[PDB]
RNA sequence: GAGG
DNA sequence: CGATCCTC
């Protein structure tokens, strides 16, 4: 993100969301979450459509 | 005036952004246990700001009470939701 | 789109209550919360009933025929 | 080609927050590229700070 | 501003990682086959090796990159001027041919016009330096998913697209009423 | 709990630790991967492992 | 003091003052 | 592996060296091409120690000199006899072959050829390091050692 | 490596060798020029290669926003005002050292403890 | 086009 | 030459 410096492999810089959902999760921590649920959605959807494929 | 200023994601790639105004420059030297977990401004060679971090979302999500507080799929599907939903539309 | 007659969840009636409602909240110059208070809205089901109602009536009124 | 882009950079920005430049423009210096990049272009989806 | 004209341009490093002999050769449209990068140098101008190597590598300690297009000063030394540069792609005619589509196919953006070439060697070269930039494995291959580098086509520019098309019909209407009008 | 959250919070600053120790000798070209892997696909594996056990 | 810095509810009037002039269809508009 | 005898560490280290399939590439910093006409007296003055020696128990003017790297050679069971060996029974007669010690500072190999000679030295190189299984099964990339 | 062209030509100057005298020299194929090589080298290859780790560094790269600065003290003067990054060499098998530029001398020092350098 |  | 089920 454009809120890191160049060259930052720590934890936060990364994508490790710290806080529990009880807690809240920071900016940060909330888009990297939104990149992981995305790739889920993803496949969920691809998943779905080559099981049935296979299934036939 | 000069205070704000319209970046595009090539723009982006040259600044670095703070994401609160204070929470992110004061100064530095007991916590509310309760609260997130914020790192630290670590870097300070700021050129811009955050106007805010919510910003980040559009008209959908826009209506979802802490999605902060939130797994990520539950606020894509509640975004898909909304759009099913009742109530004045127009007053007209 | 006007006060709801009597709140959904009990039935005290609430249909009796919106005008003065907002009196207390202009002349009295009363919050919300006391000015519910004032109106015997004791429970929180009824409180809701009046504080979310949003009375698109007026608006629909603004129309010319 | 510039010689001295940090005084070139400085300017264009000046002029763009004053108003000269219009405030959709992008100007985008890379430092280690030794590059200046400039869109006036349709398309850019921008934010404001 | 002017139509929608697209051509790509591709600069393509032959020879595999690993392979003797690793040249660099150049697609041009309405060029049946592709063309070496020196020779499309000599056909715009820049004749000698340094000259034409000082338009891609933009520094003399960089040895690496230099090693790199040695095989491309050998693939093209048998041409050594423009006249026979521009004969390569491609009575006589076939130059024109060739002089024409440097001007009007080759990078249309920068300029479709005449008196350039300049401008266009030195880009040609920047876009060889890349190549090479990548291929040295000094840089990261270009990212197609940085949002910067797409363009969202709004309710304006899908119209202008149609009217552009449309006014063009009811212009050569105009015209085909004119030539209609013998009497 | 008030005692159990403050230990939570422990648990994650010595992962954060773990994973700065692993970064500095890292660059400090200290770290030697194992036969098979890149330095940095060793590396990647062990940050990874630091955070995963934290979270658990 | 007009010269004092900025706390974070103080971006609500900037983004009040953002919509106040653009909409939110002005992508369209524009 | 072998029933055995099966459970040390040390012979699985050595079926993992027996099968990993390793080139010359692998192994190799840098390959120069110098222009060493003297064989006797190089003018690569690190070299001096190693031209002493490959005397006891004509050629060509161009040296192709190979650099190779301590580590990878200890992540192989590799030696600069066994690397060596390996370049010599490639070429046969149309290359001389001359080495550093495995002791030496540096790991070093030096080429001969046995008119239009620039060339061929440049694609024989091309060969060595892309061309030449030292040890290794063919196809088998990577090799890792399991519990 | 580090090869020239010919004085007039500014065209490439490919080897040669003298044979009768034994010594290395420098022709042009476009004309009638021939020069003495400095070196013997003629070709490097470098599969494991060192340059590209320092590359981009600019005297203005301290005015560089996105690059990190760190609290370490510049072996040259004794400058603690310094930005750093990592190899820019952007290929798999490279370290993980970070190389820092000094924002008083532009001295370029580095966190490596094995290896020494030349830069 | 929208629903799981 | 293929690429989940339902109806609008
Ligand atoms: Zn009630
Ligand atoms: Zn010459
Ligand atoms: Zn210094």
């Amino acid at each position: 993100l454009p809120h890191f410096s160049k060259d930052d492999y720590s934890p936060e810089s990364k994508g490790f969301v710290e806080n529990s959902y009880l807690r809240g999760l920071t900016p940060q921590e909330f888009f990297f979450h939104a990149m992981g649920g995305r790739e889920g959605l993803i496949d969920t959807a691809v998943k779905t459509a080559e099981t049935g494929y296979i299934q036939r | 005036e000069g205070l704000v200023e319209y970046i595009d994601a090539e723009e982006e790639e040259s600044i670095l952004i703070a994401m609160q105004p204070e929470d992110l420059e004061p100064a530095e030297a007991d916590v509310d246990p309760a609260k997130r977990i914020r790192v630290s401004h670590h870097a300070t060679t700021f050129t811009h700001c955050e106007i805010h971090p919510s910003m980040i979302l559009g008209v959908a999500a826009s209506i979802i009470p802490f999605p902060d507080h939130n797994q990520s799929p539950r606020n894509t599907y509640q975004s898909a939701m909304g759009k099913q939903a009742m109530g004045v539309f127009l007053t007209n | 789109m006007i006060v709801p007659v009597r709140c959904f969840s009990c039935g005290k009636v609430v249909g009796d209550k919106w005008e003065s409602y907002l009196n207390l909240l202009q002349e009295d110059e009363l919050d919300e919360g006391t000015a519910l208070s004032r109106l015997g809205l004791k429970r929180y089901c009824c409180r809701r009933m009046i504080l979310t109602h949003v009375d698109l009536i007026e608006k629909f009124l603004r129309y010319n025929p | 080609v510039h010689r001295n882009p940090a005084r070139l950079m400085e300017t264009l920005r000046t002029l763009r927050r004053k108003g000269d430049i219009n405030p959709e423009v992008s100007m985008i210096r890379d430092i280690r590229e030794k590059e200046l990049k400039i869109f006036t272009d349709a398309g850019r989806v921008y934010r404001p700070l | 501003k002017g139509s929608r004209f697209i051509s790509t341009l591709q600069v393509k490093l032959y020879g595999r990682e690993g392979s003797s002999a690793r040249t660099i050769k150049a697609t041009l449209p309405y060029i049946k086959q592709d063309i070496p990068i020196v020779i499309i140098f000599r056909a715009l101008g820049i004749i000698p090796d340094g000259e034409i190597l000082e338009h891609i590598c933009y520094d003399v300690n960089d040895w690496q990159m230099l090693e790199m297009l040695k095989p491309c000063v050998e693939d093209g030394f048998v041409i050594q001027d423009r006249e026979t540069a521009l004969d390569f792609i491609g009575k006589e005619k076939r130059i024109q041919y060739a002089k024409d589509i440097l001007q009007k196919e080759f990078l249309p953006h920068i300029t479709q016009l005449e008196g350039f070439e300049s401008r266009k060697a030195f880009f040609l070269g920047y876009m060889i330096n890349r190549l090479l930039l990548c291929a040295l494995d000094r840089k990261d291959q270009d990212d197609r998913d940085h949002f910067g580098k797409k363009r969202l086509d709004l309710a304006g520019p899908l119209l202008a697209q149609l009217f552009k098309t449309l006014f063009k019909k009811l212009t050569k209407d105009i015209f085909r009423y004119m030539q209609r009008t013998v009497e | 709990d008030g005692p159990t959250m403050r230990e939570i919070t422990e648990t994650i600053a010595e992962a954060k630790k773990k994973v700065l120790d692993v970064t500095k000798e890292a660059q400090a070209n200290l770290l030697t991967a194992k036969h098979g892997m890149t330095l940095r696909e060793s590396f990647e594996d062990n940050v990874v492992r630091f955070l995963n056990e934290a979270r658990d | 003091d007009e010269s004092a810095p900025i706390t974070a509810e103080d971006s609500w009037a900037v983004i009040s003052a953002f919509f106040r002039e653009k909409g939110l269809v002005s992508q369209q508009l524009d | 592996l072998e029933p055995g005898h099966a459970a040390d560490q040390e012979q699985a280290k050595l079926i993992r060296s027996a099968i990993e399939h390793t080139t010359l590439k692998s192994v190799t910093i840098a390959s120069e091409i110098y222009y060493d006409p003297d064989p006797r007296s190089t003018v690569i003055p690190e070299d001096e120690e190693i031209i002493q020696l490959h005397f006891s128990l004509q050629q060509s003017p161009w040296l192709l000199r190979l650099e190779l790297d301590r580590a990878a050679m200890n992540d192989k069971d590799l030696t600069m006899g066994q690397v060596g060996e390996r370049i010599k029974q490639t070429f046969k007669n149309d290359l001389f072959v001359i080495w550093s010690e495995d002791n030496d500072e540096k790991l070093i190999i030096r080429c001969r050829v046995v008119a239009e000679e620039d060339h061929m030295l440049k694609k024989i190189e091309n060969t060595m390091l892309e061309n030449i299984t030292l040890r290794g099964v063919e196809n088998i990339e990577r090799v890792v050692m399991m519990k | 490596t580090t090869f020239r062209f010919c004085r007039d030509c500014n065209n490439m100057l490919y080897p040669r060798e003298d044979k009768e005298n034994n010594r290395l020299l420098f022709e042009c194929r476009t004309c009638s020029y021939v020069e003495e090589a400095g070196s013997p080298l003629v070709y490097r290859h470098e599969l494991i290669t060192n340059i590209g780790e320092t590359a981009g560094v600019v005297q203005d790269i301290g005015s560089d926003p996105t690059l990190p600065r760190s609290d370490r003290e510049c072996p040259k003067c004794h400058s603690r005002e310094n930005v750093f990054f990592q190899s820019q060499q952007r290929r798999k098998d490279t370290s993980m050292v970070l190389f820092f530029v000094c924002l008083s001398c532009s001295h370029i020092f580095t966190s490596d403890q094995k290896n020494k350098r030349t830069q």
